[PDB]
């Protein structure tokens, strides 16, 4: 599952290079939330 | 360009006195502009805690063993050390020049660089597909917004092509059997009035009787002549039965259903 990590950790990098100041506890949960989708991560970041 | 070599809030150009730092987000600004745990970057986010900020060493045109600079670097320690280090605190630390290890340093952050390169100049094509199929989609909601719109009045103006020949139609018929009627009140009123003529004439001449046999008998041919000319007038109405109300073709149930799919 050491590929799954990494392709997960990918997305999160992104969110902070976009929006940096919440957290990685709180951007975690929603790129779950999301199902690790590129774009719909983005969605739900604006969101909250 | 006018910013790479500016500093911070203040933008001054580098000055090497100034102790200016450079923060893991590769922007740089010295330490007098950003005082205050975690330090956090004036444009980016606090990506790293102030252990990990370096400071800036560009002064255009050793940390332990004071004046005895570092020329050296430590193979074992990913970074460079000067003689001194090398003996004490490196002893035997496999440890190579910096001639050498620069040029491979270079050549492999060139290769960094030319794939990254070769990366972002995909979105300057990917940015300009995205920005013409905007339009595209909002132009292809305002056509689609008239296609119908015109698809509907090209329905509505034969339909009322159709709408008005019918009626023309029922126009015709009535004055059709306005005509057949006007001769048909013309016809009785202009024999009722010869009728009501002869009637007149023949009931006051009866009506007198009282020794007027003598002027009535005279004139006996003259009225019995004219009571076949009311014996056989000849006229009898006929009736327009009335058949508009079903000339109303009401199949109302059939209208809903094709509105209902477009
Ligand atoms: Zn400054
Ligand atoms: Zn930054
Ligand atoms: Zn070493
Ligand atoms: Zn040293």
């Amino acid at each position: 599952l050491s590929e799954l990590e990494d392709l997960k950790d990918a997305k999160l990098q992104t969110l902070k290079e976009l929006f940096p100041q919440r957290s990685d506890n709180d951007l975690l949960k929603l790129i779950e939330s999301t199902s690790t989708m590129d774009g719909a991560i983005a969605a739900a970041l604006l969101m909250f | 360009l006018e910013l790479l070599e500016h500093c911070g809030v203040c933008r001054e150009r580098l000055r090497p006195e100034r102790e200016p730092r450079l923060l893991p987000c590769l922007h740089s600004a010295c330490s007098a502009c950003l005082g205050p745990t975690v330090v956090d970057c004036p444009v980016c986010k606090q990506q790293c805690f102030s252990k990990d900020i370096v400071e800036n060493y560009f002064m255009r045109d050793c940390n332990v063993h004071k004046h005895e600079p570092l020329v050296l670097f430590c193979e074992s320690c990913d970074t460079l050390t000067c003689r001194d280090c090398q003996l004490n605190a490196h002893k035997d630390h496999q440890y190579q020049f910096l001639e050498d290890a620069v040029r491979n340093q270079r050549k492999l952050l060139a290769s960094l660089v030319k794939r990254l390169g070769d990366k972002h100049a995909t979105l300057q094509k990917s940015t300009k597909e995205v920005r013409s199929s905007i339009r595209q989609v909002s132009d292809v909601q305002k056509r689609v917004q008239v296609d119908v719109k015109m698809a509907i009045l090209q329905i509505m103006k034969e339909l009322n092509k159709r709408g008005r020949v019918l009626v023309n139609d029922a126009q015709k018929v009535t004055e059709g059997q306005q005509e057949r009627l006007e001769r048909q009140h013309w016809t009785m009123t202009k024999i009722q009035k010869h009728q009501e003529h002869i009637l007149r004439f023949a009931s006051w001449a009866l009506e007198s009787d009282n020794n007027t046999a003598l002027l009535l008998s005279k004139k006996l041919i003259y009225f019995q002549l004219h009571r076949a000319l009311k014996m056989i007038v000849d006229p009898v109405e006929p009736h327009g039965e009335m058949k508009f109300q079903w000339d109303l073709n009401a199949w109302t149930k059939s209208a809903e259903a094709f509105g209902k799919i477009v």
